């Protein structure tokens, strides 16, 4: 029993417990992506400002 | 000089409108971070990419 328990626990951990490396890599990718997205949006609001120069 | 129409204005407006459309096309993919978002930019590329994504999953 004391080894069946460890094998079953290993299986359950593999099913449910996350691997921190992959998650943090994805987190870094999404963080740089959201930074780029918000910067690009900020560039987008000012875009129609050029219209009034001919008003 | 003719005054009922301004041909230079029309030409400038046309080229400006198409340049602005190109600006929007670049800006949307800058925001998204992917080379192609709407189909037609690369149909074969989109199909291959969908196959590739199914394969990685």
């Amino acid at each position: 029993l004391m080894n069946a328990y460890e094998n079953t626990q290993a299986s359950e951990s593999r099913i449910r417990d996350a691997d921190m490396a992959e998650e943090t890599v994805a987190f870094t990718k999404n963080q740089i992506l959201v930074q780029s997205g918000t910067a690009m949006l900020a560039q987008a609001n000012v875009r129609p400002q050029g219209v009034l120069s001919l008003l | 000089m003719i005054i009922n129409h301004n041909l230079a204005a029309i030409n400038s407006h046309r080229v400006l409108k198409f340049q602005n459309e190109e600006v929007s096309k670049n800006m949307e993919k800058l925001s998204s971070g992917m080379r192609i978002n709407r189909a037609g930019d690369d149909a074969s590329g989109l199909a291959v990419s969908e196959k590739m994504r199914t394969q990685v999953n």
